[PDB]
């Protein structure tokens, strides 16, 4: 079990640590998380009582490094900092641990939700979405745009997602328009799984990673990018049978995660309706389906 | 964006265009069969493309031989008039070719766009106007030509015949509209109206008979009759 230490907490702020979140007040001796699971990767993110405005926060991953968050009063953010001095990271730790003065993460025994919910996703693959080489940990905020968003400002904070556009040269093949966009097994199989992300795994990795930034951060460009990343197996033909099977599982614990008050905002109505009832694999995504039709038969 | 009454006189500018109309691509006769069951058999179609300034007409004939052995022909009819229209984008000189196509159904716009995906700058536009360019078959020049053809074919008309010697593109495109309107309201009415007078010929290099400019202000006259009247023998008014 590992620990991010808090230099302090200035101001009043709702702290998240994956799908768990606390209260923390202004000047409130706080110093940190503790407890946190070894092999997943974390995400910690912040809201501002004063300013709702702007969630932001941290990928990050225990294994690659000591991290603490100390607040900056210039810039007005918590920010994410490495320790390289270990032994002294370590006399930090234990004397706040001593004191009592951290939370400890409330993971229940019998929950894999987190494992669900990351269960592809790696700290290599989401730097490489995430463009700031000097640092292991990866920072995300609300307002940041897509590389394909910025296609239709600033480039260096910008979310590389892959893109995807079912009318573009590289989703059509010359003489098999209909096809190929009718049917898009080539685009998915072909294009994306063989030529760029190797295997399924980085496929749903990226997925998985959208999805959790559409939700934590309320990003714009992610929920987009998590749609049609569903769509684009929903609308093909010919999937791999463990690739379905996966999808299914995978989708079924974000529905289940999601805030039952965010469905309006987060959840595509043409794409998902699409997706279940009229699409290749209408009949295929068993556990999705029902759950969906259990809890939001409205957007359906 | 889409085409409507606010943008008309657009048509008419100097910038290339071409309207795509699908309607007549698959036709068929519904049938019963000696089981008594229904069948369709198919029979020649043909894409309508015309440039609304100049009057040429692109006539694409589509031979019944292109539906043998397809499935959901109603579905493949759009995506082969994509293809069609591409191909002859493509056999255009450059400067020749249209900077944007007009569709006159909605259901055109994404087979169209995928198959222009090389010509990024051909701008791709639905239609607010409920043209009548469905009645082109009712042309008997045209309806000749489609029923006729044993292979695929390419047939070129100007739709205008001469009348750009006398009158603009914005008034020749309103007479042919009124003229297809009528023809889709009562054909038989319609044709009576244009052929009634035996001394009014249609030249053998044209559509329609070589009406004077008097005589075309009357035959406009009993075109817009024709269409209130069936509109109120329709609407009972
Ligand atoms: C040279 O400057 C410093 O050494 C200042 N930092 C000391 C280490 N601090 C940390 N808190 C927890 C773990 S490491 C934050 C402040």
């Amino acid at each position: 079990m590992n620990t991010v230490p808090f230099t302090s907490a200035p101001i009043e702020v709702t702290i998240g640590i994956d799908q768990y979140s606390f209260n923390v007040k202004e000047n409130q001796p706080f110093h940190g998380i503790k407890d946190i699971p070894i092999g997943h990767v974390h995400v910690i993110h912040f809201q501002h009582a004063d300013n709702s405005s702007m969630r932001y926060g941290y990928w990050f991953d225990c294994r690659m490094g000591n991290f603490y968050i100390q607040y900056d009063p210039k810039d007005g953010l918590y920010k994410m900092m490495e320790e390289r001095d270990g032994a002294k990271f370590e006399n930090i730790v234990h004397n706040f641990k001593e004191r009592q003065m951290m939370v400890s993460y409330p993971k229940i025994d019998e929950d894999d939700t987190w494992y669900n919910l990351t269960e592809f996703v790696q700290m290599d693959k989401i730097r490489k979405i995430v463009r700031k080489d000097e640092n292991q940990f990866s920072y995300v905020d609300s307002s940041m745009t897509t590389v394909q968003e910025n296609e239709l400002s600033d480039p260096a904070h910008s979310l590389n997602y892959t893109v995807i556009n079912f009318k573009s040269r590289e989703a059509i093949r010359p003489g098999h328009e209909m096809e190929d966009f009718l049917d898009k097994s080539y685009y998915l199989n072909t294009v994306m799984l063989q030529g760029i992300f190797k295997n399924s795994s980085n496929y749903f990795g990226e997925l998985q990673f959208a999805f959790l930034n559409a939700m934590f951060f309320g990003n714009y460009g992610s929920s987009l990018q998590w749609h049609a990343m569903i769509e684009l197996i929903c609308s093909s033909a010919t999937v791999p049978k463990h690739m379905l099977d996966k999808l299914d599982e995978i989708l079924y614990y974000q529905i289940k995660t999601l805030p039952e008050q965010y469905s309006d905002i987060l959840l595509n109505e043409r794409v998902w309706n699409i997706c279940l009832y009229s699409s290749f694999q209408k009949n295929s995504l068993h556990n999705t389906e029902k759950i969906m039709e259990n809890k939001y038969p409205e957007l359906l | 964006g889409a085409m409507n009454s606010s943008n008309y006189a657009e048509l008419f500018n100097n910038d290339i265009k071409l309207f795509v109309d699908d309607t007549n691509v698959y036709r068929v006769t519904v049938h019963k069969t000696f089981e008594g069951n229904v069948a369709t058999k198919a029979i020649n179609g043909c894409i309508f493309t015309l440039n609304p300034k100049t009057g040429h007409l692109f006539l694409k004939i589509i031979h019944t031989s292109v539906w043998a052995g397809q499935k959901r022909l109603s579905q493949l009819a759009k995506w082969k008039t994509a293809e069609e229209v591409s191909a002859l984008v493509r056999s255009l000189p450059k400067e020749e070719q249209p900077k944007q196509i007009i569709v006159t159904r909605k259901a055109m716009l994404d087979p169209l766009e995928v198959h222009m995906l090389d010509f990024p700058n051909i701008a791709i536009r639905p239609t607010e106007l409920r043209l009548p360019f469905s009645a082109a078959m009712s042309i008997d020049k045209l309806s000749d030509v489609v029923m006729k053809a044993t292979e695929p074919q390419m047939v070129l008309f100007n739709i205008y015949d001469d009348w750009l010697d006398r009158i603009s593109s914005y008034t020749a495109f309103s007479r042919l509209t009124l003229l297809l309107r009528a023809l889709k309201t009562n054909e038989e009415s319609a044709k009576m109206i244009l052929l009634s007078d035996p001394t009014i010929t249609i030249k053998s290099y044209h559509l329609w008979p070589s009406f004077t400019d008097e005589q075309w202000i009357t035959i406009e006259s009993q075109m817009r009759d024709l269409i209130l009247t069936e509109y109120g023998r329709k609407y009972n008014v």
